[PDB]
Protein backbone atom coordinates (compact mmCIF):
# COMPACT_ATOMS: atom_id res chain seq x y z
CA UNK A 1 0.00 0.00 0.00
CA UNK A 2 2.88 2.22 0.77
CA UNK A 3 4.84 1.43 -2.63
CA UNK A 4 1.76 2.02 -4.17
CA UNK A 5 0.32 5.36 -2.76
CA UNK A 6 3.61 7.70 -1.54
CA UNK A 7 6.20 6.94 -4.05
CA UNK A 8 5.28 7.90 -7.86
CA UNK A 9 8.50 8.94 -8.59
CA UNK A 10 11.94 7.19 -9.11
CA UNK A 11 13.85 10.74 -8.73
CA UNK A 12 14.19 12.87 -5.99
CA UNK A 13 13.38 16.58 -5.85
CA UNK A 14 14.41 19.58 -4.20
CA UNK A 15 13.58 23.19 -4.19
CA UNK A 16 16.58 25.82 -4.87
CA UNK A 17 17.90 27.50 -2.47
CA UNK A 18 16.57 30.98 -2.80
CA UNK A 19 13.12 31.20 -2.61
CA UNK A 20 11.07 33.53 -4.18
CA UNK A 21 8.00 32.18 -5.54
CA UNK A 22 5.87 35.30 -6.61
CA UNK A 23 4.53 36.37 -3.33
CA UNK A 24 3.38 32.48 -2.13
CA UNK A 25 4.35 31.15 1.17
CA UNK A 26 5.36 27.02 0.88
CA UNK A 27 7.35 27.37 4.05
CA UNK A 28 4.50 25.63 5.92
CA UNK A 29 4.10 22.95 3.73
CA UNK A 30 7.67 22.04 3.22
CA UNK A 31 10.16 20.62 5.14
CA UNK A 32 12.35 22.45 7.45
CA UNK A 33 15.87 21.51 7.64
CA UNK A 34 16.34 23.11 11.11
CA UNK A 35 14.26 20.14 12.63
CA UNK A 36 16.16 16.47 13.63
CA UNK A 37 13.47 14.94 11.53
CA UNK A 38 12.95 16.03 8.21
CA UNK A 39 8.68 17.20 8.22
CA UNK A 40 6.89 20.21 7.30
CA UNK A 41 5.14 22.39 9.78
CA UNK A 42 1.88 20.77 8.84
CA UNK A 43 3.49 17.36 8.90
CA UNK A 44 4.85 18.05 12.54
CA UNK A 45 0.89 18.57 13.60
CA UNK A 46 -0.14 15.35 11.89
CA UNK A 47 1.91 13.57 13.77
CA UNK A 48 1.41 14.92 17.15
CA UNK A 49 -2.32 14.28 16.92
CA UNK A 50 -2.24 11.06 15.84
CA UNK A 51 -0.85 8.60 18.46
CA UNK A 52 6.09 0.03 24.85
CA UNK A 53 2.75 -1.10 23.56
CA UNK A 54 4.19 -2.83 20.84
CA UNK A 55 6.70 -4.48 23.07
CA UNK A 56 4.75 -6.10 25.53
CA UNK A 57 2.06 -7.63 22.83
CA UNK A 58 5.39 -9.02 21.06
CA UNK A 59 6.56 -10.86 24.70
CA UNK A 60 2.56 -12.07 24.83
CA UNK A 61 2.91 -13.92 21.49
CA UNK A 62 1.46 -11.11 19.44
CA UNK A 63 4.23 -9.99 17.14
CA UNK A 64 4.10 -6.73 15.72
CA UNK A 65 6.20 -6.39 12.40
CA UNK A 66 8.14 -3.21 11.95
CA UNK A 67 7.19 -1.53 8.28
CA UNK A 68 9.44 -1.82 5.23
CA UNK A 69 9.02 1.79 4.87
CA UNK A 70 10.21 4.06 7.28
CA UNK A 71 8.37 7.36 8.15
CA UNK A 72 11.75 9.57 8.11
CA UNK A 73 11.53 7.84 4.15
CA UNK A 74 7.60 8.66 3.84
CA UNK A 75 8.65 12.72 4.25
CA UNK A 76 11.36 12.35 2.13
CA UNK A 77 8.93 11.22 -0.95
CA UNK A 78 6.15 13.95 -0.32
CA UNK A 79 9.28 16.38 -0.38
CA UNK A 80 10.36 15.00 -3.34
CA UNK A 81 6.68 15.84 -4.90
CA UNK A 82 6.15 18.89 -3.33
CA UNK A 83 9.79 19.96 -4.70
CA UNK A 84 8.45 18.72 -8.45
CA UNK A 85 4.97 20.01 -8.13
CA UNK A 86 6.32 23.81 -7.17
CA UNK A 87 9.60 23.93 -9.34
CA UNK A 88 8.10 20.89 -12.42
CA UNK A 89 4.33 22.04 -12.13
CA UNK A 90 2.62 19.52 -14.22
CA UNK A 91 5.74 18.19 -16.28
CA UNK A 92 7.10 15.65 -14.01
CA UNK A 93 4.71 13.15 -13.91
CA UNK A 94 4.09 13.31 -17.76
CA UNK A 95 7.51 12.77 -18.49
CA UNK A 96 10.95 14.36 -18.19
CA UNK A 97 10.62 17.36 -16.05
CA UNK A 98 10.54 21.37 -17.41
CA UNK A 99 11.63 23.92 -15.73
CA UNK A 100 8.36 26.39 -15.27
CA UNK A 101 7.65 29.22 -13.38
CA UNK A 102 5.12 28.78 -10.60
CA UNK A 103 3.57 31.94 -12.00
CA UNK A 104 2.75 30.07 -15.57
CA UNK A 105 2.09 27.17 -14.16
CA UNK A 106 -1.22 28.60 -12.84
CA UNK A 107 -1.36 30.14 -15.81
CA UNK A 108 -1.91 26.96 -17.42
CA UNK A 109 -3.82 25.72 -14.31
CA UNK A 110 -6.38 28.41 -15.35
CA UNK A 111 -6.73 28.50 -18.61
CA UNK A 112 -7.71 24.06 -18.20
CA UNK A 113 -10.66 25.41 -15.81
CA UNK A 114 -11.89 27.90 -18.30
CA UNK A 115 -10.21 31.07 -16.21
CA UNK A 116 -8.23 33.67 -18.54
CA UNK A 117 -5.07 33.42 -18.42
CA UNK A 118 -5.27 37.45 -17.99
CA UNK A 119 -7.07 36.98 -14.50
CA UNK A 120 -3.53 35.51 -12.45
CA UNK A 121 -0.97 38.15 -14.02
CA UNK A 122 -3.64 41.21 -13.09
CA UNK A 123 -4.71 39.82 -9.75
CA UNK A 124 -2.08 37.76 -9.17
CA UNK A 125 -1.28 39.95 -5.98
CA UNK A 126 -4.83 39.13 -4.62
CA UNK B 1 -11.79 -5.51 -7.90
CA UNK B 2 -8.80 -6.34 -10.32
CA UNK B 3 -11.80 -7.35 -12.81
CA UNK B 4 -13.45 -3.68 -12.48
CA UNK B 5 -10.12 -1.79 -13.26
CA UNK B 6 -9.85 -4.05 -16.30
CA UNK B 7 -13.21 -3.09 -17.30
CA UNK B 8 -12.88 0.83 -16.01
CA UNK B 9 -9.60 0.78 -18.61
CA UNK B 10 -11.12 -1.04 -21.61
CA UNK B 11 -14.15 1.56 -21.81
CA UNK B 12 -11.61 4.36 -20.80
CA UNK B 13 -8.16 3.25 -22.45
CA UNK B 14 -9.47 0.96 -25.44
CA UNK B 15 -12.88 2.55 -26.60
CA UNK B 16 -11.85 6.40 -25.57
CA UNK B 17 -8.89 8.46 -25.05
CA UNK B 18 -8.16 9.23 -21.69
CA UNK B 19 -6.81 12.79 -20.44
CA UNK B 20 -5.96 11.48 -16.35
CA UNK B 21 -2.89 10.89 -15.42
CA UNK B 22 -1.21 7.37 -14.35
CA UNK B 23 -4.19 5.37 -15.59
CA UNK B 24 -4.10 3.99 -19.09
CA UNK B 25 0.21 4.29 -17.85
CA UNK B 26 3.03 7.10 -17.69
CA UNK B 27 2.67 9.74 -20.63
CA UNK B 28 -0.03 11.30 -22.32
CA UNK B 29 -2.41 8.17 -23.38
CA UNK B 30 -2.73 8.27 -27.27
CA UNK B 31 -4.45 4.44 -28.17
CA UNK B 32 -4.71 1.14 -26.09
CA UNK B 33 -4.66 -2.53 -27.63
CA UNK B 34 -5.78 -5.30 -25.69
CA UNK B 35 -4.79 -8.63 -25.72
CA UNK B 36 -6.09 -12.17 -24.51
CA UNK B 37 -4.18 -13.46 -21.97
CA UNK B 38 -5.38 -16.68 -19.53
CA UNK B 39 -8.00 -15.85 -16.83
CA UNK B 40 -6.96 -12.22 -17.91
CA UNK B 41 -6.35 -9.48 -19.85
CA UNK B 42 -3.33 -7.80 -21.13
CA UNK B 43 -3.18 -4.17 -22.16
CA UNK B 44 -0.58 -2.06 -24.92
CA UNK B 45 -0.79 1.26 -24.37
CA UNK B 46 0.80 4.02 -26.53
CA UNK B 47 1.83 7.30 -24.94
CA UNK B 48 3.42 10.45 -25.54
CA UNK B 49 6.81 10.64 -23.41
CA UNK B 50 8.62 13.98 -24.18
CA UNK B 51 12.81 13.35 -24.18
CA UNK B 52 14.70 16.49 -24.91
CA UNK B 53 14.37 19.94 -23.74
CA UNK B 54 16.61 23.13 -23.58
CA UNK B 55 16.11 25.98 -21.64
CA UNK B 56 15.09 28.90 -23.16
CA UNK B 57 14.30 32.53 -21.75
CA UNK B 58 10.39 33.68 -21.11
CA UNK B 59 8.36 36.05 -19.93
CA UNK B 60 4.87 36.86 -19.29
CA UNK B 61 3.29 39.60 -21.35
CA UNK B 62 4.99 41.68 -24.81
CA UNK B 63 4.16 45.13 -24.48
CA UNK B 64 3.93 47.14 -28.31
CA UNK B 65 1.39 49.22 -28.10
CA UNK B 66 0.66 50.27 -24.46
CA UNK B 67 -1.26 46.99 -23.79
CA UNK B 68 -0.20 44.25 -22.34
CA UNK B 69 -0.18 41.33 -24.68
CA UNK B 70 -1.19 37.64 -23.99
CA UNK B 71 -0.09 34.56 -25.43
CA UNK B 72 -3.80 32.57 -26.60
CA UNK B 73 -2.26 29.43 -27.17
CA UNK B 74 1.44 28.35 -26.21
CA UNK B 75 4.32 30.78 -24.25
CA UNK B 76 6.69 33.34 -24.79
CA UNK B 77 10.15 31.91 -25.35
CA UNK B 78 13.25 33.38 -26.67
CA UNK B 79 16.65 31.74 -28.19
CA UNK B 80 18.57 35.72 -26.87
CA UNK B 81 17.58 36.73 -30.60
CA UNK B 82 14.14 37.51 -30.91
CA UNK B 83 10.74 36.46 -29.16
CA UNK B 84 8.89 34.03 -30.43
CA UNK B 85 5.38 31.80 -29.84
CA UNK B 86 5.75 27.80 -28.75
CA UNK B 87 3.90 25.56 -27.26
CA UNK B 88 4.24 23.50 -24.27
CA UNK B 89 4.65 20.15 -25.50
CA UNK B 90 6.92 20.84 -28.70
CA UNK B 91 9.41 23.92 -29.65
CA UNK B 92 7.79 25.19 -33.03
CA UNK B 93 9.26 28.71 -33.86
CA UNK B 94 6.46 31.05 -34.66
CA UNK B 95 6.26 34.65 -35.43
CA UNK B 96 4.65 37.18 -32.53
CA UNK B 97 1.92 38.44 -34.09
CA UNK B 98 -1.68 39.68 -32.92
CA UNK B 99 -3.08 36.55 -34.49
CA UNK B 100 -1.22 34.82 -31.90
CA UNK B 101 -2.31 37.08 -28.96
CA UNK B 102 -4.60 38.90 -27.56
CA UNK B 103 -4.32 42.84 -25.75
CA UNK B 104 -5.67 42.87 -21.79
CA UNK B 105 -5.39 45.66 -19.43
CA UNK B 106 -1.90 48.10 -19.75
CA UNK B 107 1.85 47.06 -19.55
CA UNK B 108 2.04 48.78 -15.89
CA UNK B 109 0.06 45.61 -15.01
CA UNK B 110 2.35 42.57 -15.06
CA UNK B 111 4.97 41.82 -13.73
CA UNK B 112 7.82 41.00 -15.63
CA UNK B 113 6.67 42.28 -18.87
CA UNK B 114 8.84 42.70 -22.06
CA UNK B 115 8.71 45.27 -24.74
CA UNK B 116 8.83 43.96 -28.31
CA UNK B 117 7.13 44.44 -31.62
CA UNK B 118 3.93 42.22 -32.38
CA UNK B 119 3.40 41.90 -35.85
CA UNK B 120 0.61 43.19 -37.92
CA UNK B 121 -0.46 41.05 -40.92
CA UNK B 122 -2.65 44.15 -41.90
CA UNK B 123 0.30 46.65 -42.02
CA UNK B 124 2.21 44.60 -45.20
CA UNK B 125 -0.96 44.68 -47.52
CA UNK B 126 -1.45 48.14 -47.10
CA UNK B 127 1.01 48.19 -50.17
CA UNK B 128 -1.28 46.03 -52.08
CA UNK C 1 34.44 -12.10 -4.21
CA UNK C 2 30.45 -11.81 -3.97
CA UNK C 3 28.39 -12.43 -0.70
CA UNK C 4 25.26 -10.44 0.60
CA UNK C 5 25.14 -6.99 2.13
CA UNK C 6 22.80 -5.04 3.69
CA UNK C 7 22.26 -1.58 2.92
CA UNK C 8 20.13 1.36 3.76
CA UNK C 9 17.31 1.71 0.67
CA UNK C 10 18.42 4.30 -1.91
CA UNK C 11 14.90 6.84 -1.86
CA UNK C 12 16.16 7.53 -6.08
CA UNK C 13 17.99 9.54 -7.83
CA UNK C 14 19.24 12.80 -6.92
CA UNK C 15 17.75 15.48 -9.56
CA UNK C 16 17.79 19.00 -8.45
CA UNK C 17 15.77 21.32 -11.00
CA UNK C 18 16.77 24.97 -11.95
CA UNK C 19 13.90 27.27 -10.65
CA UNK C 20 14.03 30.89 -12.16
CA UNK C 21 11.36 33.53 -13.24
CA UNK C 22 12.51 33.87 -16.72
CA UNK C 23 13.86 30.12 -17.14
CA UNK C 24 11.84 27.78 -19.00
CA UNK C 25 12.44 24.38 -20.96
CA UNK C 26 10.23 23.34 -23.79
CA UNK C 27 10.67 19.82 -24.87
CA UNK C 28 13.05 19.93 -28.28
CA UNK C 29 12.35 15.70 -28.60
CA UNK C 30 9.80 13.18 -28.03
CA UNK C 31 9.55 9.49 -27.82
CA UNK C 32 6.46 7.02 -28.21
CA UNK C 33 6.49 4.13 -25.79
CA UNK C 34 4.38 0.79 -25.09
CA UNK C 35 3.81 -0.01 -21.76
CA UNK C 36 2.31 -3.15 -20.74
CA UNK C 37 -0.28 -3.92 -18.11
CA UNK C 38 -1.46 -7.35 -17.14
CA UNK C 39 -4.23 -7.67 -14.79
CA UNK C 40 -6.36 -11.05 -13.30
CA UNK D 1 -9.64 -0.25 -0.76
CA UNK D 2 -8.52 3.59 0.91
CA UNK D 3 -4.67 3.13 -0.81
CA UNK D 4 -5.97 2.65 -3.89
CA UNK D 5 -8.38 5.62 -3.83
CA UNK D 6 -5.23 7.64 -2.19
CA UNK D 7 -2.89 6.61 -5.16
CA UNK D 8 -5.71 7.88 -7.72
CA UNK D 9 -6.14 11.00 -6.15
CA UNK D 10 -2.30 11.14 -5.90
CA UNK D 11 -2.19 10.88 -9.35
CA UNK D 12 -4.58 12.59 -10.99
CA UNK D 13 -4.85 15.44 -7.83
CA UNK D 14 -1.11 15.77 -7.22
CA UNK D 15 0.72 14.83 -9.80
CA UNK D 16 -1.55 15.81 -12.44
CA UNK D 17 -4.46 18.54 -13.00
CA UNK D 18 -8.11 17.01 -12.91
CA UNK D 19 -10.92 17.81 -14.27
CA UNK D 20 -13.17 15.66 -12.30
CA UNK D 21 -16.32 17.13 -10.16
CA UNK D 22 -15.37 16.83 -6.33
CA UNK D 23 -12.87 14.28 -6.58
CA UNK D 24 -10.16 16.58 -5.81
CA UNK D 25 -12.40 18.85 -3.72
CA UNK D 26 -14.80 21.24 -4.26
CA UNK D 27 -14.35 23.58 -6.94
CA UNK D 28 -12.71 23.95 -9.70
CA UNK D 29 -8.91 21.59 -8.79
CA UNK D 30 -5.68 23.72 -9.32
CA UNK D 31 -3.19 21.89 -7.26
CA UNK D 32 -2.68 19.33 -4.53
CA UNK D 33 0.26 19.32 -2.03
CA UNK D 34 0.45 15.74 -0.29
CA UNK D 35 1.33 15.49 3.35
CA UNK D 36 2.99 12.33 5.42
CA UNK D 37 0.61 11.47 7.82
CA UNK D 38 0.97 8.08 10.10
CA UNK D 39 -0.77 5.20 8.70
CA UNK D 40 -2.11 7.33 5.53
CA UNK D 41 -1.13 10.56 3.75
CA UNK D 42 -3.16 14.04 3.59
CA UNK D 43 -4.03 16.05 0.92
CA UNK D 44 -4.39 19.70 0.69
CA UNK D 45 -6.31 20.63 -2.36
CA UNK D 46 -6.34 23.75 -3.72
CA UNK D 47 -9.64 24.84 -5.75
CA UNK D 48 -11.22 27.81 -7.50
Amino acid sequence: NTQEVFAQVKQIYKTPPIKDFGGFNFSQILPDPSKPSKRSFIEDLLFNKVTDLICAQKFNGLTVLPPLLTDEMIAQYTSALLAGTITSGWTFGAGAALQIPFAMQMAYRFNGIGVTQNVLYENQKL
Amino acid sequence: ASANLAATKMSECVLGQSKRVDFCGKGYHLMSFPQSAPHGVVFLHVTYVPAQEKNFTTAPAICHDGKAHFPREGVFVSNGTHWFVTQRNFYEPQIITTDNTFVSGNCDVVIGIVNNTVYDPLQPELDS
Amino acid sequence: SQSIIAYTMSLGAENSVAYSNNSIAIPTNFTISVTTEILP
